[PDB]
């Protein structure tokens, strides 16, 4: 597989900020609050979230798409792990997922 | 495992 080139890293900034300007990304923007989950980072094995994923990009980290493919599935992932599927949590994961498939679809 | 609400 081809390494990530600085043109490559501009679409991988702009499915970024799609990603954060959706309306169901709200709880991935920031590490989870360990406020609001107790044991999350107990449970959590590789904790990832958008904020996260935005250092990494700026400071060119991933080398291929796989990788930074492989951070946003975690997102999601860790999300439906920890969280009941009747949870909001778990239904944002859902939509957010299938919004960063179609858009990871334009990479080809 | 219950996260806090929004």
């Amino acid at each position: 597989l081809t390494p990530l080139t600085e043109k490559d890293y501009e679409g991988l900034k702009r499915v970024l900020r799609s990603l954060q300007a959706h309306k169901m990304a709200w709880p991935f923007l920031e590490p989870v609050d360990p406020n609001d989950a107790p044991d999350y980072y107990g449970v959590i094995k590789e904790p990832m979230d958008l904020a996260t994923m935005e250092e990494r990009v700026q400071r060119r980290y991933y080398e291929k798409l796989t990788e930074f493919v492989a951070d946003m599935t975690k997102i999601f992932d860790n999300c439906r792990y920890y969280n009941p599927s009747d949870s909001p949590f778990y239904q944002c994961a859902e939509v957010l997922e299938s919004f960063f498939v179609q858009k990871l679809k334009g990479f080809k | 495992g219950a996260k806090r609400h929004r």
